[PDB]
DNA sequence: GGAAGTAGTTACGCCTGGTC
DNA sequence: AACTACTTCC
RNA sequence: GACCAGGCG
């Protein structure tokens, strides 16, 4: 749905990083490198950038009231 | 008794009365369909 | 050459260009385009008792989906609203009228005849054409595929029926009289007749008749047919000389017994036994006409084609008999046709507008006698409109629908839509069912069969009963919509063909069947096929068209008929496959599209007849001047939820059945659409991941939109023995973050029902004055309207919609609706509408937040299912030198004796993909090799082998051995326990037999049963047992006479015990039994028997 | 003795929903 | 359906 | 209450 607020294996805050990886991914930089860069190394964090789907904007268009 | 009630199709609210009113739609999109609203109250959640 | 990876591209433009439900929505658009003409020029104009008026039908036609207001008018309708309110989404139907009145046609009338349900997405549906855009503000999700209908609110999807191929004739050996049976399906607007011929241990022959009780013989049948000449048949049968032997010995007994005049009134005798003789003879005619081979016709000038068929069927049984062929295979794909959503529709169609047709007669003749002719032909508009009473076609077809129970035998045709998840509702709208009994042992029919190669699934089937009988179709199958027939038949006998009624089969002479049924024949049938298949890649010829020969029996079948299930394969020619790489760079800049390359002739489609003469490879470097065909995709012969598993090849067999069936069951973001949705459940993950090893087909088909389950990292070890027997270990801090949390959605409806005499119910809080009123404590979250206030906490038994009911007692009785007792949660929503009928309705949904705990089901892709048997804390858990902590812990010791490498091979996978940021392609057959990961991984700075150095959590100190550790996808399945556990002290029970109540649902008590019965008795418990199955059930007391033994009655208003049969009143006494056991005694001496009891002193 | 007919069975629970 | 076992016409 | 369908071991 939206970016976990942190790795779900050791709890490292990983929520901000996840928009900054997606645009550098998009500008055609080295995931890799961009991961190392972001200051994920244990690979259970890249995990959790790698996999993440938001899925938010696509539900955010049916209200509740 | 008058009761606070928001449209489906449209989020702007609509009054009327269940009991009384044989046919509910919203009178000006004409929906028939209709939102029970969340009350104006606090609600107490546990972050867990 | 061309790679794999190039023909990747090509089948990836097949998935987008045609969606997966491909199959509903062309069968149901050629339902609408033709089919409800076709049936409505099946039933010619209603003629009724007027004698000088009858109507003939005009063009049906579908309008918009509309729905008729109560007190307004006909608004238009969207599948949301149709399926919110509780309303079936259909269309008004309207068919013109031309009345004949004495001869004459005049101006036509249009009528409605009834509502039509409409299939969503398809050509007359609201969704249809729709950009993303504008179907998400409808209140849809743009990746729903449609496919399916809406009847009275729920979703009913249309499930295929595997049938056998119609109108063609299969021989096999009965084995029991050496009798050989070839039996053959007819069909005729709906109807299917079972013609069958048998040639006995005795050498005659006979010939099957469904309405003629008895068998008759095979020359009878043949003369009846009109053939007078005896030495017509035995040339019409065949010219081998052993068979014209064979029919010249079948034939002279039959001469020397019945003539041509003699057989019509000997079938006539059987038929109709009696000593009337014109009505023997009309239902001898009628048997013929209309019970024997009716897809050939009904009128008499189609008896001689009838004669024809049999004489080929005859033949066919007289070869196996030879042995010159051999047995015809039913489970082969040649032989079975599916039966589609638009067929089953056209059928039920049918036989709702043949009541309609019948109820407008009777109404026409009732409104005509009953006030004569002022107005039936003064104003003929009007008594043709006031004559229609169309809720009878629309009522049929509505309960066939929300039933499953088609005309006929036919059940569970429709079924309820599944909704759980993406997986769920596409391998549902993807599923093939067989019409067989699931309790026989069907072993050729439930096991798997060379024919299934790329048009069912290998490895995705239930497990239990239904294994091998439900069956799922593959990615890259293709279901075929019928053409007219006459074109074919036209162009066919153009090529060359010359009829069987010029031209006499023989044995140098090629024998050509069209859709089954025998047309002509030809000379050098290998250049009528060539000339077939290369006109079809030329473009003249429809796609539909397949054609096979047979050099054995010198036989070239063409195919043109719907429900075939068919493959897409590479024209492979003199070595070189069609296909090149600038139509690989075409298709992938989008300047081609897959119809242009099947249009092309570059892509053929091959069903199982056609494919038997195929001599396919596998791989574009296996290509040789022999081979006819190359395979598009190897990977896309499995079926979707089969294809979400990773290296499916280096699992077995049985595992990966597991893994395909367990991924229709997990829980995620099924659809975006899920909050305004109702649904009676539904589950939501609070935060879905993309599988790191994953196929390119769940990209492609749409999966990763929708992702179901979690990226774990799993460690192989023995733990505390609390992952033993297949159980797993799991984390308390990753629960705690949110891993493979999720959230329960319940819908509970309310609806204001209006009694007959104006007695309505009322949404309120009701006064503790009324009957049946519950606690005052359950009514605290109501509001003075009578319904629960959103965001508001409720646990079991609390109130939603206060409503009370007009008193039936013998004050308002109580009805109001409550959370089932078991389930808890906070009011997510609550919505009011109105009903078809105009009264009001109430959904209120509650959502509940189900955290994992021990006992919920965790699977993995690859079939290794298991329960929560632990949660440790992460201080508890062992750890890596790396600083990697387990997720999720499994026991080596379900591994090996599961033979599941391909999981291994996937946290492998996993592990490179996370460590690189790159996911790793797990596609079935040319996914990353297994030595390049670990390669890769020696590389990346970690033991090639996956084994990593850990600590013990506990202790501190490493373990001796090299623990294998990686990144598993692991899904958490909807068995969760809180939806499962159940206990019952005292409650409700049934009025008939006095036991406690069946269900979960009703406070119901386990059943125990006689299995465990003999399991006490085993033991020796003998007051166990009647503790268990007396006191603990139905435990009571009767008065037994002792003087008759029948039992004594006491009357409470007397104060006496007496036996009315005998009038004794001092030798009664108390019994004690079940009393499931008086029940008993009741059904005994109802039916008129006696059981007399005799008692003893104890 | 056939040679057909006829009848009698075909694991145990459990859960869900939907329609009568 | 697919097995058995009778039954029962032959 | 009995019918159907789908699952679970
Ligand atoms: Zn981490
Ligand atoms: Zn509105
Ligand atoms: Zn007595």
């Amino acid at each position: 749905m939206i970016v976990p607020v942190r790795c779900f294996t050791c709890g490292k805050v990983i929520g901000d990083k996840y928009y900054e990886f997606k645009r550098r991914v998009e500008a055609g930089e080295d995931p890799e490198k961009v991961l190392d860069d972001l200051g994920l190394e244990r690979y259970c964090c890249r995990r959790m950038l790698l996999s993440h789907v938001e899925l938010i904007d696509d539900i955010m268009h049916y209200r509740v009231y | 008794v008058e009761a606070v009630y928001r449209c489906f199709k449209c989020g702007r609210e609509v009054k009327l009365d269940l009991s009384i009113t044989r046919d509910l739609r919203c009178p000006y999109c004409g929906s028939k369909i209709l939102y029970k609203p969340r009350p104006k109250v606090p609600r107490r959640v546990k972050a867990i | 050459d061309v790679t794999p990876d190039d023909l990747w591209i090509v089948m990836e433009s097949y998935w987008q260009e045609k969606g997966l439900v491909r199959q509903h929505l062309d069968s149901y658009n050629a339902f609408i385009e033709r089919g409800l003409q076709e049936v409505v020029n099946e039933f010619g104009g209603i003629k009724p008792d007027i004698p000088d008026f009858e109507v003939k039908f005009g063009k049906i036609r579908v309008g918009e989906p509309e729905f008729q207001e109560p007190h307004g008018q006909r608004k238009p309708l969207y599948p949301m609203d149709a399926r919110i309110r509780n309303l079936t989404y259909a269309a008004p139907l309207y068919l013109e009228m031309i009345p004949v009145i004495k001869g004459v046609e005049q101006d036509p009338v249009e009528v409605r005849i009834g509502e039509l349900p409409i299939m969503l997405k398809s050509k007359v549906c609201r969704l249809y054409g729709l950009s993303d855009e504008e179907l998400i503000k409808l209140g849809e999700d743009p990746k729903d595929p449609g496919g399916y209908f809406i009847i009275n609110g729920s979703e009913r999807v249309i499930v295929s029926i595997e049938d056998i191929a119609p109108n063609r004739t299969l021989v096999e050996k009965d084995e029991r009289q050496e009798k050989y049976i070839a039996k053959v399906f007819s069909y005729r607007h709906g109807y299917r007749a079972l013609v069958a011929v048998e040639r006995r241990k005795d050498g005659i022959l006979y010939v099957d008749i469904p309405n003629v009780p008895k068998p008759v013989k095979f020359v009878y049948v043949m003369r009846a047919l009109g053939l007078e000449r005896d030495k017509d048949i035995v040339e019409a049968v065949g010219n081998d000389p052993e068979v014209q032997q064979i029919m010249f010995d079948n034939l002279e007994d039959a001469s020397d017994i019945t003539t041509q005049q003699e057989a019509l009134e000997f079938i006539g005798k059987l038929v109709a036994p009696g000593q009337a003789r014109e009505y023997r003879l009309k239902r001898a005619e009628y048997v013929i006409d209309n019970n024997l081979l009716p897809h050939m016709g009904v009128s008499p000038e189609d008896r001689i084609k009838k004669a024809y068929y049999l004489g080929m069927m005859a033949l066919k049984v007289i070869e196996l008999s030879l042995g010159r062929r051999p047995e015809d295979d039913k489970d082969h794909y040649a032989n079975k046709r599916l039966r589609l959503a638009g067929d089953l529709l056209k059928d039920l169609f049918r036989v709702a507008f043949s009541q309609l047709v019948k109820d407008i007669q009777y109404q026409m003749t009732k409104t005509y006698q009953r006030k004569g002719d002022k107005y039936t032909f003064g104003n003929i508009h009007r008594f043709i409109r006031n004559s229609i009473r169309p809720d009878v076609l629309t009522e049929r077809i509505e309960h066939a629908l929300a039933t499953g129970a088609w005309p006929g035998g036919r059940t569970g045709v429709s079924q309820l839509l599944d909704r759980t998840n993406y997986m769920s509702t596409l391998s549902h709208l993807r599923r093939v069912t067989s019409p067989l009994d699931r309790e026989q042992p069907h072993f050729e029919a439930r096991d798997l069969h060379g024919t299934h190669w790329g048009r069912i699934c290998p490895t995705e089937t239930p497990e239990g009963p239904n294994c091998g009988l439900v069956k799922n179709l593959a990615l890259m199958a293709q279901i075929t919509t019928a053409v007219p027939e006459e074109e074919i038949r036209e162009y066919l006998m153009s090529l060359g063909i010359v009829p069987i009624e010029v031209r006499r089969p023989d044995p140098t002479l090629w024998r050509v069947y069209l859709n089954g049924v025998l047309i002509g024949t030809i000379e050098d049938g290998k250049a009528l096929v060539q000339r077939i298949r290369q006109d079809r890649r030329s473009g003249k010829i429809s796609d539909v068209i397949n054609v096979a020969y047979y050099e054995d029996v010198k036989e070239v079948y063409v195919n043109s008929d719907d429900g075939r299930v068919r493959r897409p394969l590479i024209i492979v020619e003199n070595g070189v496959p069609k296909l090149t790489k600038e139509h690989v760079q075409a298709v992938k800049e989008g300047r081609l599209k897959w119809s242009d390359l099947i249009k092309m002739g570059i892509i053929e489609y091959l069903d199982a007849e056609e494919e038997e003469n195929a001599y396919v490879a596998m791989w574009p470097w296996e290509v040789t001047e022999e081979h006819t065909h190359l395979e598009l995709m190897p990977a896309a012969i499995l079926g979707l939820p089969a294809s979400l598993v990773p290296y499916p090849e280096h699992n077995a067999a049985p595992r990966n059945t597991y893994g395909a069936g367990m991924a229709k069951q997990s829980l995620g973001l099924g659809w975006a659409n899920f909050r305004i949705r109702v649904d009676t459940r539904g589950h939501l993950l609070h935060y879905p991941q993309i599988p790191l090893v994953n196929s390119r087909i769940m990209k492609a088909v749409g999966y990763e939109d929708r992702p179901a389950g979690q990226n774990f990292v799993v460690a192989v070890l023995a733990y505390q023995g609390y992952n033993m027997e297949d159980a797993i270990i799991i984390n308390k801090a990753s629960i705690e973050r949110g891993l493979a949390r999720s959230t329960f959605f319940r819908t509970y409806e309310a609806e204001e029902k209006k009694y007959l005499g104006g007695q309505t119910d009322k949404f309120e809080i009701p006064d503790p004055t009324v009957r049946g009123y519950r606690g005052e404590k359950y009514y605290r979250n109501l509001d003075e309207d009578g319904l629960i206030f959103p965001e508001s906490k409720v646990e079991g038994k609390d109130v939603l919609v206060g409503r009370t009911s007009p008193p039936r007692f013998l004050e308002r009785r109580e009805t109001s609706v409550a959370v089932r007792p078991s389930e808890k949660g906070v009011v997510d929503k609550v919505i009011i509408t109105e009903t078809g009928d105009g009264t009001k309705l109430v959904k209120v949904t509650v959502r509940d937040l189900r955290i994992p705990e021990l006992g919920d089901k965790f699977a993995s892709r690859h079939g290794q299912k298991g329960v929560i048997g632990l949660i440790v804390p992460q201080e508890d858990m062992p750890w890596t030198e790396s600083g990697i902590v387990p997720d999720l812990i499994v026991n080596p010791h379900g591994i090996p004796s599961r033979m599941t490498v391909g999981q291994l091979i996937e946290a492998i996978g996993g592990k490179v993909a996370s460590l690189k940021g790159r996911r790793v392609d797990g596609t079935a057959f040319i996914g990353e090799p297994e030595e390049k990961l670990r390669k890769e991984l020696e590389e990346l700075g970690f033991k090639h082998t996956g084994r990593e150095i850990m600590y013990d959590g506990i202790t501190g100190k490493r373990l001796e051995a090299d623990i294998f550790i990686g990144v598993i996808y692991y899904q958490r399945l909807h068995h969760m326990v809180a939806d499962k556990i159940h206990a019952r002290s005292r409650g409700p029970v049934q009025v008939l037999t006095k036991q406690p109540t069946e269900g979960r649902a009703r406070e119901g008590g386990l059943r125990f049963g006689e299995m465990e019965r003999d399991v006490l008795v085993g033991h020796g418990a003998a007051m166990l047992l009647i503790e268990r199955l007396l006191e603990e059930s139905d435990k009571t007391e009767v008065w037994v006479c002792e003087n008759c033994g029948h039992i004594a009655l006491e009357d409470k208003r007397r104060r006496r015990v007496y036996c009315p049969v005998c009038g004794e009143e001092e030798r009664i006494s108390k019994v004690e039994m079940s009393y499931a056991f008086k029940l008993l005694l009741d059904e005994l001496k109802a039916m008129v028997i006696r059981p007399k009891l005799n008692l003893s002193e104890r």
